[PDB]
Parts: C-alpha cells; sequence; structure tokens
C-alpha cells in the first residue's frame, strides 16, 4: 500500500505551494 | 384600520432577530464582518499555517 | 538548540493556559468585557 | 431678537440633520457603536477616524 | 399633520417610549418641544 | 509507512483545501458586498440640500 | 381625525409600500454576504444561518 499511498502523497502535498501565493494574493486584496 | 397594517409590515420584517447581530449599524457591519473579514479571518491565517 | 526552538512556545504557554482564569480579571476585560457583558453589543439582539 | 436670529440661523435647522438619524452618534461617548459598527464614518477618514 | 402632532399630542403617548435609554439623545428634540 | 504519511500529507491538502474555495468565493462576492449599501446614498442626501 | 378615513389611500403604496418595501429591502441587504450565491433563499437565510454564520 506503500506504493498507493506515495502517489496520492505528492498530490497532497503539491497542493501546498498552490495553496500559499493565491492565498498571499487574494486575503491580502480582499481588504481593499 | 391601519394600526395592523403599518405595524406587521415592519414587525414581519423584524422577524429576522438573529441576522441584525452584523447588521448591527447599517448592515454596513454586515458588509465589515459578516463576510468581508469573518470569511477572511480563517483565509488571513490560512497561508501563513 | 532543540529547547530554543521551544521557547517562543515556552514563554507563551507560561501564562496562555492561565488568562483564561485572568480573563475575569481587569487584565482581559478592559478589552474583553464583552464576555463578562455576554455580547457587550446588547446582548446579541431583543429589542435595541 | 436680533440675536436670536443671528443664532437661529446656523444653528437650529442644522441641529437635528445629525440629531437623530446616527449623526449625532447618539451619546459618542457609546464607544462600540463609533468604534465598532458606526466607526465607518471613522474607517475611511484618515485624518478623523484613526 | 402628524409629523407635527409629536410636539405634544404624538409626543406624550409613544416618543417617549424609547426616553428609557435616550438620556440625550431626544432629549434634544424635546427641549425644542417643551 | 507512506500511508501513515498520508495522514500528515492529507492534513497537508485537505485542511488547505477548503480556503481557497473561500477566497474565491470572497473574490466574487466580497468585491460587491460593500457595495450593496452604497446606493442608499442618495436617498439619504436628496433633502440634506433643502433643509439647510 | 380627518387622517383616519383618509388613510384608505395613504397604505396603498405610501405608508404599506415604503415602509414594507425598505424596510426588507434593507434588511435583506444582509444576504449579500456568503449567502449571496443563493438569491433564492435570502428570503430564508436570515433568521437561521447568519447566527450560524
Amino acid at each position: 500500500d506503500r506504493e498507493a499511498a506515495l502517489q496520492e502523497r505528492e498530490l497532497a502535498a503539491k497542493e501546498v505551494e498552490r495553496l500559499r501565493n493565491i492565498v498571499r494574493r487574494q486575503r491580502k486584496d480582499l481588504k481593499a | 384600520e391601519s394600526l395592523p397594517s403599518n405595524v406587521v409590515s415592519s414587525a414581519q420584517v423584524l422577524a429576522n432577530v438573529a441576522n441584525l447581530l452584523n447588521i448591527r449599524d447599517t448592515e454596513l457591519s454586515s458588509f465589515l464582518v459578516a463576510m468581508g473579514d469573518i470569511s477572511l479571518r480563517k483565509t488571513g491565517v490560512e497561508e501563513k499555517r | 538548540q532543540g529547547a530554543a526552538q521551544n521557547l517562543p512556545a515556552d514563554v507563551n504557554q507560561l501564562i496562555d493556559q492561565l488568562e483564561r482564569h485572568c480573563l475575569a480579571p481587569d487584565g482581559s476585560l478592559v478589552t474583553k468585557s464583552v464576555y463578562s457583558d455576554l455580547q457587550l453589543a446588547r446582548e446579541e439582539m431583543s429589542r435595541e | 431678537k436680533e440675536v436670536s436670529a443671528f443664532f437661529q440661523s446656523p444653528d437650529n435647522s442644522l441641529y437635528m440633520l445629525p440629531a437623530t438619524p446616527q449623526g449625532l452618534a447618539r451619546d459618542p461617548s457609546a464607544i462600540p457603536s463609533i468604534c465598532r459598527i458606526s466607526a465607518a464614518l471613522q474607517y475611511p477618514a484618515g485624518l478623523e477616524g484613526s | 399633520t402628524l409629523e407635527h402632532r409629536l410636539v405634544v399630542a404624538e409626543a406624550a403617548q409613544k416618543l417617549r417610549l424609547p426616553l428609557i435609554s435616550d438620556g440625550g439623545e431626544i432629549h434634544e428634540e424635546e427641549i425644542e418641544k417643551w | 509507512e507512506v500511508r501513515d504519511a498520508t495522514l500528515a500529507h492529507k492534513a497537508e491538502a485537505l485542511e488547505l483545501q477548503r480556503q481557497l474555495r473561500r477566497l474565491q468565493t470572497q473574490y466574487d462576492l466580497l468585491t460587491g458586498q460593500s457595495s450593496a449599501l452604497i446606493q442608499g446614498r442618495r436617498a439619504r442626501v436628496a433633502a440634506t440640500s433643502a433643509v439647510s | 381625525s380627518m387622517d383616519m378615513a383618509d388613510y384608505q389611500m395613504f397604505l396603498a403604496r405610501e405608508i404599506e409600500g415604503r415602509l414594507k418595501e425598505k424596510c426588507d429591502k434593507l434588511a435583506d441587504a444582509i444576504v449579500d454576504d456568503t449567502d449571496s450565491s443563493t438569491g433564492n433563499r435570502n428570503s430564508s437565510a436570515r433568521l437561521p444561518e447568519r447566527v450560524k454564520f
């Protein structure tokens, strides 16, 4: 199950990069 | 005849007892805190975490 | 090095737990009076 | 007679416009009004609403 | 006409109801009327 | 092992998942939430230039 | 006294309309929050879930 867990781990980890900068760009500009 | 008319007309609107809490000033606080910041309270820190 | 990492968390926890018991004193109610006032706005909305 | 009109003209009619309809802040010593909610006057007034 | 009956007529039956909280907030307009 | 790591990584995914939709909705709802009361200005200002 | 019977046409559009069409409209301004997308629920999304939200 490690290989099955490995393929879903990277997708569960790749989201962090796409869930920081867009948040760093939106919630900052949801204040104007 | 108009006592039961105008009184309930505001009263039926004023049945929204709960939603006023962010309406508090002029619905502007609702526009300021009911979604402007409470939905932003999480997302403000939902990147630093 | 490891103990130094916990120090910012260590200095926090010294008074953080007691500040719930410090909430009732004036150390918090100067701002946090709303809790002792039970939603100091108007106690939610009844008539105001 | 004369001084009353000298005082009525700038002080009488303009008084109600903030008096009842939130304008006076209704005892602005009522801080949570013009500090939490009715502070919306103070929110963009950089020179006034620090 | 009913707007100006708030001077004494409508002032003496329902205008003074919120005076329990309007110490000076409505005292400004009754002193216009008194 | 990675199955245990998935929990550390699903939390690394799920916890940050329900916040982008929040901001995206915010970027599509908060742009007009504040404007939903400015339109009342005209009704409140017409007679201001009258009694004065 | 004359304002008693004359109010048959006061409660037509003026004191029944403007009192009603602006009490709710201002009170329904709140739903322009997260509830803005669900425009049909705005009538029923004020009392039960705004305190929940």
